[PDB]
């Protein structure tokens, strides 16, 4: 019943910065607020219990505090081993409820993506389904809008996307949007386009091809 | 110091019953609540329920009385039962040391987790289709589309692991058909399209499937 | 002449544990065996004295302390126990010679959206003395920063409410508690 609003949803920072995430409780939960760290593949570990108390073995840069209604997890000098997703948990009133999380990602300079478009192979067309793949590579801002245009008709509801984690070297993301279409629908149209809107591009770039060429 | 070891089947069909068990080896088993937490793929954490040494249970109302949590005090174990499962119950299920009975703080120790996937799909090998570099370009891009497979995972290498730079294998995406779909991509110098060979190495252990696929520019 | 135990056990409203109610009892003729045998008490534990009614009709001043806590905290209403209730709300001395009675009251003290009327002290700078009762609503300073009676960062209101919903587990359901102490002037 109790809403736990966690802000911001995601945030960028660099090593050595001071970072505070906030968790806002719907009702007064007094001192029953826990903070957890969560990394891909790793079991979640508790960081703060009772709003302010530090779990044993957790470094001293991690701090916590609360008012009963507004809570705050703070990292003084950020380290590489702190880039993860942080969740708060209230246990003031049943049912216990979590926050949506705050993902802590590495800050770097703006990097425009490299866009590529891939028509469906003849081998796949023989099976009766067509897959058009658009690829965004090497971009720092996660914010990216990919729009499919089939003969200048904006396609929605048949496009599934996927994104990598921050690369361990250049700290960029890459994104694949796959448009799925039946063979009949595929052969009903000529121009297949992938339009990409990204902060690092002054104008939206469009990569396209013509069925058959 | 204190460790939790959990187990149970993680591959279920809908309407089946998930049954996980957690074993405690360390802290006094009586002075704590023992709880279950869930994390659906990319959807944050959700508290399922918990039980104390005396058998008192707190459940999350979100589960419509489908949850039953039991305790065995002579083996220091506690179990989770979730009936009438659907694909919405696909998640990683952890057991954890919940709240103590003195000052009521907890979630100290966690189980290693159990990956649970609820799908009426049968084991299927992937079809591998080429993503050819277009007649264009500096640097070029090519790859493979690994489609129609169940369950996870698939392992993709390039040239039998001879090339790793610029590779990007995207996390799988569950299609509306219940099968998984993935794409692996390489950026390579566009002056290497005629001299160097690029080949996908796709492995799907559940179906015992290996597919090698050569990726070349499509001739006009 | 028959004692007013009804007014305590049957009482329509019970007190928050931090502000526990204390009733004096004198000119009392009471059957204590009839209470000990009542299945309506899930908990009835006598430390030191033990259940017997031939003891002087009534002692000099029988005290009946009453309040509401949750299920998992009932074990704390006992000598030598440590916990949030025993540290901050209601303590019994080590030489306690009296009885502790408890019963589940989910049907009386639980609302569907949560009964927020029963509260307990959540913070205190020191442990209670036995039979101490603290009504202070002073803003508790959890951190190093003072509060100056203003809530805020590490600056809590010292009392927290129980949720008390009927759907709670038995450990988090309300339990009504009565503690009878016997002191020995004159004897009634
Ligand atoms: C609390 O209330 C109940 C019900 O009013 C009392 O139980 C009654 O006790 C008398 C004997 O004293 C019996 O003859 C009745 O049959 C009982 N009624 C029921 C339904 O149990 C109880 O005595 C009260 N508590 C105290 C201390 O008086």
């Amino acid at each position: 019943a109790i809403r736990m609003t966690q802000s911001p949803s995601a945030m960028s920072a660099s090593v050595g910065d001071r970072v505070t995430v906030t968790c806002r409780a719907s009702q007064g939960i007094g001192n029953y607020l826990a903070w957890f760290q969560l990394k891909p593949g790793k079991v979640p570990k508790r960081l703060i219990y009772a709003a302010s108390s530090l779990q044993s073995g957790v470094p001293a840069r991690f701090s916590g505090g609360g008012s009963g209604t507004e809570f705050t997890l703070t990292i003084s000098s950020l380290q590489p081993e702190d880039f993860a997703t942080y969740y708060c948990l209230q246990h003031g009133f049943l049912p216990w409820t979590f926050g949506q999380g705050t993902k802590l990602e590495i800050k770097r300079t703006v990097a425009a993506p490299s866009v590529f478009i891939f028509p469906p192979s003849d081998e796949q067309l023989k099976s009766g389904t067509a897959s058009v793949v658009c690829l965004l590579n090497n971009f720092y801002p996660r914010e990216a809008k990919v729009q499919w245009k089939v003969d200048n008709a904006l396609q929605s509801g048949n496009s599934q996307e996927s994104v990598t984690e921050q690369d361990s070297k250049d700290s960029t993301y890459s994104l694949s949007s796959t448009l799925t279409l039946s063979k009949a629908d595929y052969e009903k149209h000529k121009v297949y386009a992938c339009e990409v809107t990204h902060q690092g591009l002054s104008s939206p770039v469009t990569k396209s091809f013509n069925r058959g060429e | 110091e204190v460790q939790l070891q959990q187990w149970g089947a993680g591959l279920l069909k809908p309407s089946e019953t998930l049954s996980l068990t957690c074993a405690v080896y360390g802290g006094s088993f009586s002075g704590y609540y023992w709880s279950w937490i869930r994390q659906p793929p990319g959807k944050g954490l959700e508290w399922i329920g918990e039980i104390n040494h005396s058998g008192s249970t707190n459940y999350n109302p979100s589960l419509k009385s489908r949850v039953t949590i039991s305790v065995d005090t002579s083996k220091n174990q506690f179990s989770l039962k979730l009936s009438s499962v659907t694909a919405a119950d696909t998640a990683v299920y952890y057991c954890a040391r919940g709240w103590d009975l003195d000052y009521y703080y907890g979630m100290d120790v966690w189980g290693q987790g159990t990956t649970v996937t609820v799908s009426s799909a049968s084991t299927k090998g992937p079809s591998v289709f080429p993503l050819a570099p277009s007649s264009k370009s500096g640097t070029a891009a090519l790859g493979c589309l690994v489609k129609d497979y169940f369950p996870e995972p698939v392992t993709v290498s390039w040239n039998s692991g001879a090339l790793t730079s610029g590779v990007h294998t995207f996390p799988a995406v569950l299609q509306s058909s219940g099968l998984y779909s993935l794409s692996s991509v390489v950026t390579v110098p566009s002056s290497s399209l005629g001299t160097q060979t690029y080949i996908c190495n796709v492995n799907h252990k559940p179906s015992n499937t290996k597919v090698d696929k050569r990726v070349e520019p499509k001739s006009c | 002449n028959l004692c007013p135990f009804g007014e305590v056990f049957n009482a329509t409203r019970f007190a928050s544990v931090y502000a526990w109610n204390r009733k004096r009892i004198s000119n009392c003729v009471a059957d204590y065996s009839v209470l000990y045998n009542s299945a309506s008490f899930s908990t009835f534990k006598c430390y030191g004295v033990s259940p017997t009614k031939l003891n002087d009709l009534c002692f000099t001043n029988v005290y009946a302390d009453s309040f509401v806590i949750r299920g998992d905290e009932v074990r704390q209403i006992a000598p030598g126990q440590t916990g949030k209730i025993a540290d901050y709300n209601y303590k019994l001395p080590d030489d306690f010679t009296g009885c502790v009675i408890a019963w589940n009251s989910n049907n009386l003290d639980s609302k569907v959206g949560g009964n927020y009327n029963y509260l307990y002290r959540l913070f205190r700078k020191s442990n209670l003395k036995p039979f101490e009762r603290d009504i202070s609503t002073e803003i508790y300073q959890a951190g190093s920063t003072p509060c100056n009676g203003v809530e805020g960062f590490n600056c809590y209101f010292p009392l927290q409410s129980y949720g008390f919903q009927p759907t709670n587990g038995v450990g988090y359901q309300p339990y009504r508690v009565v503690v009878l102490s016997f002191e020995l002037a004159t004897v009634c």
